RNA sequence: ACGAGACUCUGGCAUGCUAACUAGUUACGCGACCGGUCGGCGUAACUUCUUAGAGGGACAAGUGGCGUUCAGCCACCCGAGAUUGAGCAAUAACAGGUCUGUGAUGCCCUUAGAUGUCCGGGGCUGCACGCGCGCUACACUGACUGGCUCAGCGUGUGCCUACCCUACGCCGGCAGGCGCGGGUAACCCGUUGAACCCCAUUCGUGAUGGGGAUCGGGGAUUGCAAUUAUUC
């Protein structure tokens, strides 16, 4: 139906250039950090009728959503099916909005480029190491 | 035991057959109840190899096949009449094999 | 007890065992109509309605079938009860009745007692397949 | 940017859906969008919402073939 | 041109570059007088019917 | 009283033709109630011809890619597709592909020049079994690609295309490569 | 009368299974109904969300259809295709803890429940719901 | 005379035969309503499906057309089948490849590198590059729990060595560990419950749930260390 008031097409969740036309948990595959199976796992949790789209519901379920985003152990999400689990220097905690921790593992790849390691001057390199083979990879575009 | 079981393992069709044949007309001399000669099936051993000893030529494959043939005979007889029975006639290439049943 | 005609169709196999009854058609605990693709419901259906359902209530024939595939497994249930079905009228009542229904079944499908011949063909090496082969470049 | 096709129950929506729509014995959800300017989900969504309204006897649905059969 | 259909008679056989062509007689069902040679395309039997819209073209023969 | 799939009857079709009746099999005793069956029609010449001419459209539904082999599918959008021109326009859907089959099976096009040739092309007869079986071609192929790269799905190109080409629409992909291949035929005389 | 599982369609037969599994609630609730990827072929969301209830219904199927069966079995009704990503498709093995989880929910509840000697043993009182659900589904909307 | 053919193994038919609690069809103690689902069993009708053993069967054998009125080819009642697929495969040869199989080999290495013992470490896994085989994609004939239905070839308990297939329950969404073990095998995996067909709820022409270094972090095998790490 029509709603008369309060219909979005930029949606915003955290400086995010996403399309208000999609639909719920296809828009918000945008984070840099989680997406897709979290994101339908969290909304699922979170109560939402996923019949309905990104624009025909209200701002608390919005709210909830983020609120639960932000604070996984909070609301029964295992220290399993996440990406900031303890890792070299302190372990990282709270998975936030954007590249707020996809910067944070950036800066370890950058730490791996300033200390002169093999893996990490193939980083730098542009010579991927978990396994990838190099036959036909670099010929287009290379230098 | 009163349940014997004569097993026989052959390679050879033909080998088989005939030690069947006379296993079954030694049982025929003395009466003795017998089951008929059970045939399970045959067990082919396909294994492929490379023709050339290298790697030059095109993608030639021998087929080597070996058959395995199965026959089992069971009976109710004491083991002296059993033993009689089995080294009475044998022909090379069948192996003759006497377990409990 | 079965009349022990058997039906084929691909590496599958299926046989009507035969009784008396009343013409309660059954296949691997489900009747003849309830088999799952729904789509070749009309392949099973072909004979109990080809030459009508008076001629299936007199005989309670179960088809049992082991094959592969589910178009494979088809071809030999409805076969098989086609040719039970002629077998079953030929032994016990007449042929008559049983010839009538043996050229019903040949003129709408010659192929409904005979089995299929064709096979899966062997594969030969330097190809994926029985005729492809591997590309090669001149 | 995007192509836009309306993904919502708006006034071109409403408009030619309940009275012209069974005038014309082609009803499939590829027909609909394609008339009014949607997506194939709303198109599904509306034949799905006017058969939950008694309007129009079913004929099959797959997933997302459908047929729908006039009366008069 | 006239639409008059013909019939097939014999199968007189094979031509073309690849051999795709088939010469056979075919006679027109109005005199059964004349009986002229057609190259056809295709798989074609003895005795079906081929619409000719065309007549006044003759396949090379002799 | 065999009608095809539940409600098709065969009484109501007519070939009206002469030309293409033989290669056509929708009245006589061909007729099931399943559009698959797969046979022995493809391993033998004058045996060929004898299957149902709505199983060989169905068994030239499947092409390209994974899309072949998969009959039963083809079975499905028969089916579908079916109901659709049936509902569209009313008539019997076998006497409408009959009439498509009629109008787009080409009558004469270009090939080699008689006793030998090849640097240009000289007009022959087609055979009716070759065109029918282009007719079947042009529409599974007019039918696929007018599903490519568009909104609408299957089973409503396939119904359209055969109704045009029923019809004589220039949207049909059979006639107006029929029409295309008697133009060859006229300007290689 | 008496109207047994094989012969009602398995479609509506498991809907209606399901339905009466949601509105007995004598077993164990489920603990991860969203949490995992369920298949470890399938890294793709679950929807229904009632697969607890819905595999409990399907394992009880496939222990009428073949007695005996179990986890390790289970995997292998619950198998499927595994995309391996660039390289080409297999088979895979479902979750063997999940089969497990389900069936505990089964055991011992008065339907059925897997021994550990080998076999399944089926109460009356299962078997007779079971068949009821069954001619129910049979005489209601299937047959008239 | 060799080669071709013939030949052998295979693929298809015998309700004809020798016959099989390592296979099933027949043997019934809820007959669950007063004629029925079973591999939910409600714990001696014998080889028909299964098993390849010996015979049989197809030969252009009958009809018609063409054809030296031959050899043969084409079409058909009939028949399981009217061309199954392979194996072998002559005379001669090639400066084809193989000394990377060995006291099976004709030449150099004999003066402390003679290899008959040995290697801690990297090499063909890394490169401005051109090439060859194949896979994942080319769409809304495609997908987003997949809910229900099956076979086929065939491998598997080892003395150079725990170095097998693993049935069942426990630990966890997870790679993996524990136990009792079944299988030396038509005895167990296995009735080898994948590919698929369905859907009276959810994708809709993106660059993406049609997609991969989805960059980086959580994993680990009763066995030398997974490093541009071929396992995850």
């Amino acid at each position: 139906l029509v709603i008369p008031e309060k219909f979005q097409h930029i949606l915003r969740v955290l400086n995010t250039n996403i399309d208000g036309r999609r639909k719920i948990a296809f828009a918000i595959t945008a984070i840099k950090g989680v997406g897709r199976r979290y994101a339908h796992v969290v909304l699922r949790k979170a109560d939402i009728d996923l019949t309905k789209r990104a624009g025909e519901l209200t701002e608390d379920e919005v709210e909830r959503v983020i609120t639960i985003m932000q604070n996984p152990r909070q609301y029964k999400i295992p220290d399993w099916f996440l990406n900031r689990q303890k890792d070299v220097k302190d372990g990282k905690y709270s998975q936030v909005l954007a590249n707020g921790l996809d910067n944070k593992l950036r800066e370890d790849l950058e730490r791996l480029k300033k200390i002169r390691a093999h893996r990490g001057l193939r980083h730098f390199w542009g010579l991927r190491v978990r396994g990838q083979h190099t036959k036909t990879t670099g010929r287009r575009g290379r230098t | 035991i009163h349940r014997i079981r004569i097993t026989l393992t052959s390679r050879n069709v033909k080998s088989l057959e005939k030690v069947c044949a006379d296993l079954i007309r030694g049982a025929k001399e003395k009466n003795l109840k017998v089951k008929g000669p059970v045939r399970m099936p045959t067990k082919t051993l396909r294994i492929t190899t490379r023709k050339t000893p290298c790697g030059e030529g095109s993608k030639t494959w021998d087929r080597f096949q070996m058959r395995i043939h199965k026959r089992l005979i069971d009976l109710h007889s004491p083991s002296e009449i059993v033993k009689q029975i089995t080294s009475i006639s044998i022909e090379p290439g069948v192996e003759v094999e006497v377990t409990i049943a | 007890q079965s009349v022990q005609v058997f039906g084929r169709k691909k590496t599958a196999t299926a046989v009507a065992h035969c009784k008396r009854g009343n013409g309660l058609i059954k296949v691997n605990g489900r009747p003849l109509e309830m088999i799952e693709p729904r789509t070749l419901q009309y392949k099973l259906l072909e004979p109990v309605l080809l030459l009508g359902k008076e001629r299936f209530a007199g005989v309670d024939i179960r088809v049992r079938v082991k094959g592969g595939g589910h178009v494979a497994q088809i071809y030999a249930i409805r076969q098989s009860i086609s040719k039970a079905l002629v077998a079953y009228y030929q032994k016990y009542v007449d042929e008559a009745s049983k010839k009538e229904i043996k050229d019903i079944l040949i003129q709408y499908d010659r192929t409904l007692l005979v089995a299929d011949p064709r096979r899966c063909e062997s594969k030969k090496f330097g190809g994926p397949g029985a005729r492809a082969r591997y590309q090669k470049s001149y | 940017d995007k192509l836009n096709n309306l993904v919502l129950f708006d006034k071109a929506t409403y408009d030619k859906l309940c009275k012209e729509v069974p005038n014309y014995k082609l009803i499939t959800p590829a027909v609909v969008s394609e008339r009014l300017k949607i997506r194939g989900s709303l198109a599904r969504a509306a034949l799905q919402e006017l058969l939950s309204k008694g309007l129009i006897k079913l004929v099959s649905k797959h997933r997302a073939q459908v047929i729908y059969t006039r009366n008069t | 041109q006239p639409i008059k259909l013909a019939r097939v008679t014999k199968v007189l056989g094979r031509t073309g570059s690849q051999g795709q062509c088939t010469q056979v007689r075919v006679e027109f069902m109005d005199d059964t007088s004349r009986s002229i040679i057609r190259n056809v395309k295709g798989p074609v039997r003895e005795g079906d019917v081929l619409t000719l819209l065309e007549s006044e073209r003759e396949a090379r023969r002799l | 009283d065999i009608k095809l799939f539940g409600k098709w009857s065969t009484d109501d079709v007519q070939i009206n033709d002469i030309s293409l009746q033989d290669y056509i099999a929708v009245k006589e005793k061909y007729a099931k109630y399943l559009p698959h069956s797969a046979g022995r029609y493809a391993a033998k010449r004058f045996r060929k011809a004898q299957c149902p001419i709505v199983e060989r459209l169905t068994n030239s539904m499947m092409m390209h890619g994974r899309n072949n082999g998969k009959k039963l599918m083809t079975v499905r959008i028969v089916k579908h597709a079916f109901e659709i021109i049936h509902l569209l326009t009313g008539e019997n859907p076998l006497q409408v592909l009959v009439n498509a089959i009629i109008n787009s099976g080409p009558r004469e096009d270009s090939t080699r020049i008689g006793r030998a040739g090849t640097v240009r092309r000289q007009a022959v007869d087609v055979s009716p079994l070759r065109r029918v079986n282009q007719a079947i071609w042009l529409l599974c192929t007019g039918a696929r690609e007018a599903a490519f790269r568009n909104i609408k799905t299957i089973a409503e190109c396939l119904a359209d295309e055969l109704i045009n080409a029923a019809k004589g629409s220039s949207n049909s992909y059979a006639i107006k490569k029929k029409d295309e291949l008697e133009r060859v035929a006229k300007s290689n005389r | 009368p008496g109207v047994t599982v094989k012969d009602v369609n398995q479609q509506e037969f498991v809907r209606a299974l399901a339905a009466f599994l949601k509105k007995s609630g004598k077993l164990k609730v489920p603990e991860w109904v969203d949490t995992v990827k369920l298949a470890k072929h399938k890294e793709l969301a679950p929807y229904d969300e009632n697969w607890f209830y819905t595999r409990a219904a399907s394992t009880a199927r496939h222990l009428y259809l073949r007695g005996g069966a179990g986890v390790g079995s289970m995997t292998k009704i619950y198998g499927g295709r595994q995309r391996n990503g660039v390289m080409p498709s297999h088979f895979s093995r479902g979750s063997k803890s999940v089969a497990r989880r389900v069936l505990q929910a089964l055991e011992g509840l008065k339907m059925v429940e897997k021994d550990q000697d080998g076999g399944r043993k089926l109460t009356p009182q299962g078997q007779r719901d079971l068949d009821r659900i069954a001619g129910q589904v049979a005489a209601a909307n299937k047959k008239h």
